[PDB]
């Protein structure tokens, strides 16, 4: 019973670039061969690095703080394929366009610890967005879901 | 086997 | 072609309508068969900022380019996710 | 590029954009869209500047990098009078209050 995402045992090497293009430390999560998200070293704002990965690799991005969402090459995973004539692949990392809404949540949360969020005078209904932080897992069971409607 | 992916310590990020 | 949105205290912002439309609120409200919108509750310091956001958001949607942030001072924070929420953006 | 802008008089403030290659004229066409006041009856200033009709907006000191979409760059704008002078007026904007003691560093 293998999860829908993640990465095939290719053995196939694939030479990639992680490129960040964002103002966040971004922290490449790698989906090992059972679906479950592995950390890897970070990356500082502007800053690239070359990854020895496999074809058929399964990859996402997220600010490694708060693990708010990112993109790569403008989309949620990043899969390596075989390398054309020596050239590398890049994965272009990049904000998404968030809604203001949650735009101004990722604020509150830095400027306010947890425990603090329902001493705000704002509706009753925003403790619960506040609370609901950003989370690997919940984003992985959303695109599975996702993936499976496109069939 | 399985062979997961890594950084090549010598590679100079830029 | 525009809408004029009206702050709490008296200023005037005049966007493009579809990037007014940004907001499910103000989309709600002008999706029927020059306009001028009055949010008495929203101040000037954040009605301005959403206007931006409008501009931000219609920018950056489906582009290639890098893309920046979209600042938000702490001292307006509370406010504009209340507007924000208010404006469903 | 684009350069994304804020044309404020008074207590009024256009949001609009326009290429860096065209012309305050060019602008002042599309404040007279808006306002419907014709380019020979305004005025538009960068700070205290006061632009000429055939300059482009690059020309003027706006540049896509600064005038940005989510930090717009402000154009002042003054009006007619056939035997008076309006000073550029911008009112500012609302002050936001304290900040809350728990959003302070604690």
């Amino acid at each position: 019973p293998r999860p829908v995402l993640r990465s095939v045992n290719s053995r196939e090497p694939s030479q990639v670039i992680f490129c960040n293009r964002s103002p966040r430390v971004v922290l490449p999560v790698w989906l090992n061969f059972d679906g479950e998200p592995q950390p890897y070293p970070t990356l500082p704002p502007g800053t690239g690095r070359r990854i020895h990965s496999y074809r058929g690799h399964l990859w996402l991005f997220r600010d490694a703080g708060t693990h708010d969402g990112l993109l790569v090459n403008q989309t949620e995973l990043f899969v390596p394929s075989l390398n054309v004539d020596g050239q590398p692949i890049f994965a272009n990392i990049t904000l998404p366009v968030y809604t203001l809404k949650e735009r101004c949540l990722q604020v509150v949360r830095s400027l306010v610890k947890p425990e603090n969020y329902r001493r705000l005078d704002i509706v009753r209904s925003l403790y619960e967005d506040l609370e609901d932080h950003p989370n690997v897992q919940k984003d992985l069971e959303r695109l599975t879901q996702e993936r499976i409607a496109h069939q | 086997e399985t062979l997961a992916p890594y950084i090549p310590m010598d590679g100079e990020d830029f | 072609m525009y809408v004029k949105l009206i702050s709490s205290d008296g200023h005037e912002f005049i966007v493009k309508r579809e990037h007014a439309l940004t907001s499910g609120t103000i989309k709600a409200m002008l999706s029927g068969p020059t306009n001028e919108v009055n949010f008495r509750e929203i101040p000037s310091h954040v009605l301005s900022k959403v206007c931006m956001y409008f501009t931000y958001k219609v920018r950056y949607t489906n582009s290639s380019t890098e893309i920046p942030e979209f600042p938000i001072a702490p001292e307006i924070a509370l406010e504009l996710l209340m507007a924000a929420n208010f404006l469903d953006c | 590029m684009d350069v994304f802008l804020m044309i404020r008089r008074h207590k009024t403030t256009i949001f609009t954009d326009a290429k860096e290659s065209s012309t305050v004229f060019e602008l002042k066409r599309i404040v007279e869209g808006i306002l419907k006041r014709p380019p020979d009856e305004q005025r538009l200033y960068k700070d205290d500047q006061l632009l000429d009709d055939g300059k482009t907006l690059g020309e003027c000191g706006f540049t896509s990098q600064t005038a940005r979409p989510q930090a717009p760059a402000t154009v002042g704008l003054a009006f007619r009078a056939d035997d008076t002078f309006e000073a550029l007026c911008i009112e500012p904007f609302s002050s936001p209050p304290e900040l809350p003691d728990v959003m302070k560093p604690q």
